[PDB]
C-alpha cells in the first residue's frame, strides 16, 4: 500500500529539510544541496490503515539537476515546493509544475509556500494564485515550525485513498521493556552530552 | 420498527507539554526527536510507570520506555529548564535502543516539577 | 466571571 | 558490475542499461541508490548521445528510452548548432520515424502515453532550432498526415500544443528576443492551416480522446490568437453547448471558455455582445440539464469528493467569476437576460458555501469586485438584493480569526453589503445571536465567529443606530454568559464581550461611563487566573487605548482628575498578577495616554507617576549592583534589571521624544550598569570558554546589554530634539559600547551593536563625522573578518554589518575618506563579498552601498581620490558585477546588478572619468576610455566565456553599450545574452532586437 511523491522546487526551498522533519523530527539548519535525487520511504498512521509514501526527494539546482524530469516517471503524486522569502522560486513554480504535469498528466499535486516561519514574507499571500487554474491544493508551511507541515501528505493520502474522511491516528504504543561493563561507556558519552549546548534555546519550547 | 492505541489499559499520572532531543555523538550535536505532550502512564496491571511521548498532529511516537530507577537527570550547560539522562531502552522507532535524550519544556518551573513526577515514579518502578 | 456592573452601566442609557 | 555501462570504449550493452534503469525505478535501498549514481553518470557522458539510437531502438525498457531523449534533449537545447549538418539530420529523421511508428502500433500508442509525449517534446526542441527556415512542409505535411491515421492526428494534436507552449507561453528568458519572435510570426503566419484542422476535428467528432487532445491544444491557441478565429467561427457553439454534456471534454472545455472571456475584443460590436452572452447561457444551460441544478449543495458535493468533482467545481467557480467580473454589465440591462444574471450568481453563492479556503478567496474576490461596483454603480443594486442577503449571511458565518490577509477581505466585503442594507445586515446578526442562545447553534468556534463578524463592520452604521445595535448585542451576549456554567464556556463568552466593545470605539467615546466600566472590568480580569483571560485584558486595554486616549487623559464632568491618574495609582495593585510581558504592554498603554497630553509640565508629571516602581526597583538595584558586582551573578537581580529596562522599551516605544526626562534620569547609570554586566560576560569566557555564552548565565547578561541598546535605539530613532542626542547621549554611548565589541571575541560579540550604531548615523550622522569615524575604526574590520570565510557564520553581524556601511555611506561618506588605502581596499572587497551572497537581505544592500558609492565618487568631480578610485576599482566593480549576472547563482538580484552595470558603463561613455583607465603600455596614447572599456570587456567574456564567436560578444557589447541609457532594453540585451551562453553558436544579430 504505497504511494510514489516527487518532490520538486528551487534549491534552498527547504525540500530536504521537510522530508528530514518527517522522517526523523529533527531540523536541519544547514544547507546541504541534494545530489539528483534521494528516496525516503514515509509511513503514516490512519484509521483506513498505514499508508507509505515513497518520497522522491529531488534536487533544486540546475547544476545537480540528475536525471531532471526522469525521476517524475510513474509518480502517484507530487508537492511542489517554494520559498516565501524568495520570490524568484514562486516565480518559477510554473516552471516545475510544467515539466512535471507534462510527464504525469493527471496527478494529486500540493503546492507549499514555506519559511512562513520568517517575519520578512516578500511572497504575499493575495499573490499567490498560481494553483487556481491548475487544481493545485495550497498550504503555507514551515519545516522549522511545524506550521501546516502534516497537512501536504494528509491532504494527498485523502486523494489517493479516495476517502475525504481519512484520519491520521495514533500508533500503538507497545509496553517497553525493563533493562553491565558500559557504565563507563555511558557516563563518557552522557559527559560530552550535558557540555553541549541545547540549540534554539529562545524558542518557546 | 428496527432501528437503522495499546495504552487505554493505563493511568495518566503526569502530562507536560515539552520538547525531546536524541544526541547524535557521531556529529557531537543535539537533534530533535519531537514536540509535543510528554506523559508519565502507570500500567493498572503491573504498576510500572513509563515514558510516553507523541509529535503533534502525527500523533507518532517519539519516546517510549520504562522511567528505570537507575537513570538520573542532569541539568544541560546551556538551558535551566531541561534535564539530560541516558536511555538504554527506547522503542519508539521499534526495535528497542539506547539513547542519550534531553528534554526541554516550556520554562523552569515545568522543568522542576517534571524531575519530581519523574522521581516520583521511579519510587513506584521501585516498588 | 460575573459582569452585572456591564448591566448597570448599560441600563444607564 | 552495473557501472559497465559508463565504459564508451566497448559497445553499450542494452540489457545492461535496462538492469539498470530497472533497478533504479523499481528497485529500492543501496542497490536504487547505486543504480542512480551510475545513471546520472552516464547521462552526464557528452558522447552518450550518439549511443540514443542504439537504445530507441534496441530496449524494450520505456524508461531507459525516456532517458535517451532526455541525453538527446539536452544535445539539442545546447550544442545543435556545434554537430556536423549530417548529424543534424540524421537525429531529425530519426526522431520524426521513432514517432510515426509508435503511432502505427495501437498497442504502443496505447500503452507508452510518456515515451511517445517525451518524443513529441523532442521533436518540439528540434523544430525550434530548425523550423520554419530549414523546414518550411512540417505544417503542411503535418495536417496531410492527420487526414490518414487516427492516432497520428491526435498525436499531433499533442506536438502542436507544446509547440504553442515552447513559443509562446515559455519562450520569455529562454530564448532571445528575436529567437521569440521569429518563432511566434512563424507559428502565426501558417495558424490559419492549423486551426482548420482543429475546426473540422471538433465538428467532424468523434474519438473521445482525439476531441481532447485537440480541446487541450485550442486551450493553448487561446492565450495569443486573434479573436476573429473564436466569433468569426462556430466554435463557441461547439464549447458552449456539445461538449458541455461529455464528463470527458467537459473538464477542458469550461478551461477554454475561462479563457475565451479574456480575450481582447472591441467592445463597440453589438453581434460580438451577443455571441458573448450566447456561449454564456449556453454553458449554463448545460450546467443546469447535464450536471447539476442550481439548488444543488455544492458543499456535501465537494466535501464527498466523488470523481473530478471537487475539479469541476473549481473549474466553475473560475469560469464564473471570471466571465462575470468582465461581462455581467451585458446581462444586466436586457429583461429576458435577468434570470441568467441571477442563477450565475446564485451557483456562485452555492459554491462559496464550500469548505476550501483557497477556493473561498477565489469567490470572495469576485463578491468583492461586486459588491464595491454596486455600492458606486447607479442602479444596479436592487438587481442582486437576495443575491447579496444570502452573502451577508454566508461571509458572516465563516468569517475568520482577525490576529488576517482573509479577514481584512471579508471585512470589506461585509462592510459594503452593510452599507447597501445596514437592516438586513443587522437582522442577520441578531438572528444568529438567538440561535447562540437557544442553543440550536451554540458553540465556542460560533459564538467566536458571530463575535468577529459583528466587530468587523463598525463604523458603518449611524451612530444612532450603531448605539442601539450595540447595545443590544452586548445585552444578549450578556445574557448568554449568564445562561452558561463552567469557567470555560463562562470565559468564551466574556471574551467576545470585551472583543466587541474594543472595536466599536466610537460607542465607548459617547460613553464615558461606560467605557470607565469596561476598562475597570479589563483590570479585573487581569487576575483571573483562567487561561487566555489575563492575555485578553491587556490585549483589549491597550487596543482600547489607542483608538480613545483623549478620553483618558482629559478631566470628564462627572471626575475630579483625569482617568490616567486614577490607573497609575492603583497600577501596581492592577498589574500584580500579571506575567513580565504583560505590564510592559500594561504600561505602554500608559505612555500612549500620557503623550496625548500636550502640557509639557504635566506631561513629565505623569511620566514619573508611571515609572515611579521601576525607578525605585531601579535605584535600588544601582547602589546594590555597584557596591557588591558579585550581586549580578544572581539571576534573579539579571531577571529583575532586564524587566525594568523593558518597561522602558516599552513606554518609549509609545512616547518617543517625551520620553527623553525618564531616559536622562536613568541613563548615566544604564550605561554604567552596561559596562560591569560587559565586563562580567568577558570574565564568564575567560573562566569556563566560549561555552559560557550559552549559559543562562550569560545570556541573561546580554539581555541587560541588548535592551539598553534597544532603549537607546528606540528613543534616538524618534528624538526631535537632535541637538542633545549628538551633545548628551552620543559621545558616553560610544565610549560605552565600540571598545567592549571591538575587544570581545567574536562569540561575545553582539549584533545589537550595529543596529544601535545605524540608528545613530541615521539621525545624527551628520553631526558627528567624528562619530563615525570612530565607530568605523571599532567595527569594520574586527566584524568582516567574522564574516568574509563563508556566508552562513554570525547572520545577524551580517545582516547589520552591511546596513551600517549602507548609512555611512549614504550620510557620512567623508568617513570612509578618510579610510587608510588599506583599509578603504577592504570596503570595497567587503562590497563585493556582498554581492556573492545568495542571502537577499545582504545582496541587496551590497548592491546599493556599490551604486551609491559610485555616485559619491562621482559626485566629487575630477579630484585625485575619485582618479585613483576610478583607476584602482573601477573595472573590479565592472568584472565583479558581470561574474554575479552570469553565474546562474544570483537571478534574484539580476535588476540591480543591470542598473549598477549600466551607471558602471554610462560613466565611461559620458566620459565622466577624467584620467585613463588604462596603462600607457597596453594601449596607444591617445585611447579613449570607450574604447579601451570595449577591449577589456571583449577580453573578459572571451576568456570567461571561450564557447562564444568573438562577432557575438563584439555585437552584444556594441548593443549594450549603446543601450546604456535605457534601462529595459539594456535588461533585455542581457537577458539575450544569458540564453545565448548556454548553447553555442548563437545568432550575434539577435542583439539588434531594439
Ligand atoms: N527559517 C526556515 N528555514 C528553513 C525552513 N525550511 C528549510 N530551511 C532552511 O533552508 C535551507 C535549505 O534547506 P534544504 O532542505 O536543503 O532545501 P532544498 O530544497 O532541499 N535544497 P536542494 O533542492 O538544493 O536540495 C536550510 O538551511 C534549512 O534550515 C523553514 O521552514 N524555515
Ligand atoms: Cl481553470
Ligand atoms: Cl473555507
Ligand atoms: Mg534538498
Ligand atoms: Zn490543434
Amino acid at each position: 500500500v504505497q504511494f510514489k511523491l516527487v518532490l520538486v522546487g528551487d534549491g534552498g526551498t527547504g525540500k530536504t529539510t521537510f522530508v528530514k522533519r518527517h522522517l526523523t523530527g529533527e531540523f536541519e539548519k544547514k544547507y546541504v544541496a541534494t545530489l539528483g535525487v534521494e528516496v525516503h520511504p514515509l509511513v503514516f498512521h490512519t484509521n483506513r490503515g498505514p499508508i507509505k509514501f515513497n518520497v522522491w526527494d529531488t534536487a533544486g539546482q540546475e547544476k545537480f539537476g540528475g536525471l531532471r524530469d526522469g525521476y517524475y516517471i510513474q509518480a502517484q503524486c507530487a508537492i511542489i515546493m517554494f520559498d516565501v522569502t524568495s520570490r524568484v522560486t514562486y516565480k518559477n513554480v510554473p516552471n516545475w509544475h510544467r515539466d512535471l504535469v507534462r510527464v504525469c498528466e493527471n496527478i494529486p499535486i500540493v503546492l507549499c509556500g514555506n519559511k512562513v516561519d520568517i517575519k520578512d514574507r516578500k511572497v504575499k499571500a493575495k499573490s499567490i494564485v498560481f494553483h487556481r487554474k491548475k487544481n493545485l491544493q495550497y498550504y503555507d508551511i514551515s519545516a522549522k515550525s511545524n506550521y501546516n507541515f502534516e497537512k501536504p501528505f494528509l491532504w494527498l493520502a485523502r486523494k489517493l485513498i479516495g476517502d475525504p474522511n481519512l484520519e491520521f491516528v495514533a500508533m500503538p504504543a507497545l509496553a517497553p521493556p525493563e533493562v553491565p561493563a558500559l557504565a563507563a561507556q555511558y557516563e563518557h558519552d552522557l559527559e560530552v552530552a550535558q557540555t553541549t549546548a541545547l540549540p534554539d534555546e529562545d524558542d518557546d519550547l | 420498527f428496527e432501528p437503522v492505541t495499546m495504552e487505554e489499559d493505563e493511568e495518566v499520572l503526569y502530562k507536560v507539554r515539552a520538547k525531546l532531543f536524541r544526541f547524535d555523538a557521531d556529529a557531537k550535536e543535539w537533534k530533535e526527536r519531537g514536540t509535543g505532550d510528554c506523559k508519565f502512564l502507570k500500567n493498572k496491571k503491573t504498576n510500572k510507570v513509563r515514558i510516553l511521548m507523541r509529535r503533534d498532529k502525527t500523533l507518532k511516537i517519539c519516546a517510549n520506555h520504562i522511567i528505570a530507577p537507575e537513570y538520573t537527570l542532569k541539568p544541560n550547560v546551556g538551558s535551566d529548564r531541561s534535564w539530560v539522562y541516558a536511555c538504554t531502552a527506547d522503542i519508539a522507532e521499534g526495535e528497542a535502543e539506547a539513547f542519550t535524550f534531553a528534554i526541554r519544556f516550556g520554562s523552569k518551573e515545568n522543568a522542576d516539577k517534571f524531575k519530581e513526577e519523574f522521581e516520583k515514579a521511579q519510587e513506584i518502578n521501585k516498588k | 466571571f460575573e459582569m452585572t456592573e456591564f448591566n448597570q452601566a448599560l441600563e444607564e442609557i | 558490475s552495473m557501472e559497465g555501462i559508463l565504459d564508451f570504449s566497448n559497445d553499450l550493452d542494452i540489457a545492461l542499461l535496462d538492469q539498470v534503469v530497472s533497478t533504479f525505478y523499481q528497485g529500492s535501498g543501496v542497490q536504487q541508490k547505486q543504480a542512480q549514481e551510475i545513471l546520472t553518470k552516464f547521462q552526464d557522458n557528452p558522447d552518450a548521445w550518439q549511443k540514443a539510437d542504439q537504445i530507441l531502438q534496441f530496449s524494450t525498457n520505456p524508461q531507459s528510452k525516456f532517458i535517451a531523449l532526455s541525453i538527446l534533449d539536452k544535445l539539442i537545447t545546447r550544442k545543435w548548432k556545434l554537430l556536423p549538418n549530417d548529424h543534424r539530420i540524421g537525429i531529425r529523421n530519426f526522431v520524426v520515424g521513432m514517432i510515426i511508428s509508435m503511432c502505427q502500433d495501437d498497442e504502443v500508442f496505447k500503452t507508452q502515453k510518456n515515451l511517445i509525449n517525451k518524443s513529441d517534446l523532442t521533436l518540439v526542441q528540434i523544430l525550434k532550432q530548425e523550423w520554419p527556415q530549414n523546414w518550411p512542409e512540417f505544417i503542411p505535411e503535418l495536417i496531410g498526415s492527420s487526414s490518414s491515421s487516427v492516432n497520428v492526428c491526435e498525436n499531433n494534436m499533442i506536438v502542436l500544443k507544446l509547440l504553442s507552449e515552447e513559443v509562446f507561453d515559455f519562450s520569455a528568458e529562454q530564448m532571445t528576443q528575436a529567437k521569440a519572435l521569429h518563432l511566434k510570426n512563424s507559428m502565426s503566419k501558417e495558424f490559419e492551416q492549423i486551426f482548420k484542422l482543429c475546426f473540422q476535428v471538433l465538428e467532424q467528432g468523434s474519438s473521445s480522446s482525439l476531441i481532447v487532445a485537440t480541446l487541450e491544444s485550442l486551450l493553448r491557441y487561446l492565450h495569443w490568437i486573434p479573436y476573429r478565429y473564436i466569433y468569426e467561427t462556430n466554435i463557441l457553439e461547439l464549447l458552449s453547448t456539445k461538449f458541455m454534456t461529455s464528463p470527458d471534454t467537459r473538464a477542458i472545455t469550461l478551461k477554454c471558455l475561462t479563457e475565451v472571456s479574456n480575450l481582447k475584443i472591441p467592445q463597440d460590436n453589438d453581434l460580438i455582445k451577443r455571441q458573448t452572452v450566447l456561449f454564456f447561457q449556453n454553458t449554463l444551460q448545460q450546467i443546469a440539464t447535464s450536471v447539476m441544478p442550481v439548488t444543488a449543495d455544492l458543499k456535501a458535493t465537494y466535501a464527498n469528493a466523488n470523481g473530478n468533482d471537487q475539479s469541476f467545481l473549481q473549474d466553475l467557480a473560475m469560469f464564473l467569476t471570471t466571465y462575470l467580473a468582465r461581462n455581467r454589465a451585458l446581462l444586466e440591462s436586457d429583461e429576458s437576460l435577468r434570470e441568467l444574471l441571477l442563477n450565475a450568481h446564485q451557483y456562485l453563492i452555492q459554491l462559496s458555501k464550500i469548505e476550501e479556503r483557497e477556493l473561498f478567496k477565489t469567490t470572495l474576490d469576485y463578491w468583492h469586485n461586486l459588491v464595491a461596483d454596486l455600492f458606486y454603480e447607479p442602479l444596479k443594486k436592487h438587481i442582486y438584493e437576495e443575491i447579496c442577503s444570502q452573502l451577508r449571511l454566508v461571509i458572516i458565518e465563516n468569517m475568520v480569526r482577525p490576529e488576517i490577509q482573509l479577514y481584512k477581505s471579508e471585512r470589506e466585503v461585509l462592510v459594503y453589503l452593510t452599507h447597501l442594507n445596514v437592516i438586513d445586515t443587522e437582522e442577520i446578526m441578531i438572528s444568529k445571536l438567538a440561535r447562540q442562545i437557544d442553543g440550536s447553534e451554540w458553540s465556542w468556534h460560533n459564538i467566536n465567529t458571530l463575535s468577529w463578524a459583528i466587530g468587523s463592520i463598525s463604523g458603518t452604521m449611524s451612530e444612532d443606530t450603531e448605539k442601539r445595535f450595540v447595545v443590544t448585542v452586548i445585552k444578549d451576549l450578556l445574557g448568554l454568559c449568564e445562561q452558561k456554567r463552567g469557567k470555560d464556556n463562562k470565559a468564551v463568552v466574556a471574551s467576545d464581550i470585551m472583543y466587541v466593545v474594543g472595536q466599536y470605539p466610537r460607542f465607548l467615546k459617547a460613553h464615558w461611563n461606560f467605557l470607565r466600566t469596561v476598562i475597570l472590568k479589563l483590570f479585573e480580569f487581569m487576575h483571573e487566573t483562567h487561561e487566555g483571560v489575563q492575555d485578553m485584558a491587556c490585549d483589549t486595554f491597550i487596543k482600547i487605548v489607542q483608538k480613545c486616549k483623549y478620553h483618558f487623559v482629559i478631566q470628564q464632568p462627572r471626575e475630579s482628575e483625569p482617568f490616567i491618574q486614577t490607573i497609575i495609582r492603583d497600577i501596581q495593585k492592577t498589574t500584580a498578577d500579571l506575567q513580565p510581558q504583560q505590564v510592559h504592554t500594561f504600561y505602554k498603554a500608559c505612555g500612549i495616554i500620557i503623550s496625548e497630553e500636550r502640557s509639557v509640565a504635566e506631561r513629565n508629571r505623569l511620566l514619573s507617576d508611571l515609572m515611579q516602581l521601576p525607578n525605585m526597583a531601579w535605584d535600588t538595584i544601582v547602589e546594590q549592583s555597584t557596591a557588591n558586582p558579585t550581586l549580578l551573578l544572581d539571576s534573579e537581580t539579571v531577571k529583575i534589571i532586564a524587566n525594568i529596562i523593558k518597561t522602558n522599551v516599552a513606554v518609549c516605544t509609545s512616547m518617543g521624544a517625551d520620553f527623553y526626562p525618564q531616559l536622562g534620569h536613568i541613563y548615566y547609570n544604564m550605561l554604567q550598569l552596561y559596562r560591569a554586566v560587559s565586563s562580567m560576560i568577558s570574565a564568564q569566557v575567560a573562566a569556563e570558554g566560549l561555552i559560557a555564552t550559552k549559559t543562562p548565565k550569560v545570556r541573561g547578561l546580554r539581555t541587560i546589554k541588548k535592551e539598553i541598546l534597544k532603549l537607546v535605539e528606540t528613543y534616538i530613532s524618534k528624538a526631535r530634539n537632535l541637538d542633545d542626542v549628538v551633545k548628551v547621549l552620543v559621545e558616553p554611548l560610544l565610549n560605552a559600547v565600540l571598545e567592549d565589541y571591538m575587544n570581545n571575541v567574536p562569540d561575545a560579540r553582539d549584533a545589537e551593536v550595529l543596529n544601535c550604531m545605524t540608528t545613530v548615523v541615521e539621525k545624527v550622522g551628520h553631526m558627528i563625522p567624528q562619530g563615525v569615524i570612530l565607530i568605523l575604526q571599532s567595527v569594520f574590520e574586527c566584524t568582516l573578518d567574522m564574516i568574509n570565510k563563508d556566508f552562513t557564520e554570525y547572520p545577524e553581524h551580517r545582516v547589520e554589518f552591511y546596513k551600517l556601511l549602507k548609512v555611512i555611506n549614504e550620510k557620512s561618506f567623508a568617513a570612509f575618506l578618510e579610510l587608510p588605502p588599506a583599509a578603504f581596499k577592504l570596503f570595497v572587497d567587503a562590497i563585493c563579498w556582498a554581492f556573492k551572497h545568495n542571502n537577499r537581505d545582504v545582496e541587496v544592500n551590497g548592491l546599493q552601498i556599490a551604486l551609491d558609492l559610485v555616485k559619491n565618487i562621482e559626485r566629487m568631480g575630477n579630484v585625485p581620490f575619485a582618479n585613483e578610485f576610478h583607476k584602482n576599482y573601477f573595472f573590479i566593480f565592472v568584472s565583479e558585477t558581470f561574474f554575479v549576472l552570469t553565474d546562474s547563482d544570483h537571478k534574484s538580484g539580476f535588476s540591480k546588478q543591470a542598473l549598477l552595470l549600466m551607471k558602471l558603463i554610462s560613466l565611461v561613455y559620458d566620459n565622466k572619468i577624467s584620467v585613463p583607465l588604462y596603462q600607457e603600455a597596453e594601449v596607444p596614447q591617445g585611447t579613449s576610455n570607450q574604447v579601451y572599456l570595449s577591449q577589456y570587456l571583449a577580453n573578459m567574456l572571451s576568456n570567461a566565456f571561450p564557447h562564444l564567436t568573438s562577432e557575438q560578444i563584439a555585437s552584444f557589447l556594441s548593443a549594450l553599450t549603446k543601450q546604456c541609457k535605457d534601462l529595459v532594453v539594456f535588461k533585455g540585451t542581457l537577458r539575450d545574452f544569458l540564453v545565448q551562453i548556454k548553447e553555442v553558436g548563437g545568432d550575434p544579430t539577435d542583439y539588434l532586437f531594439a
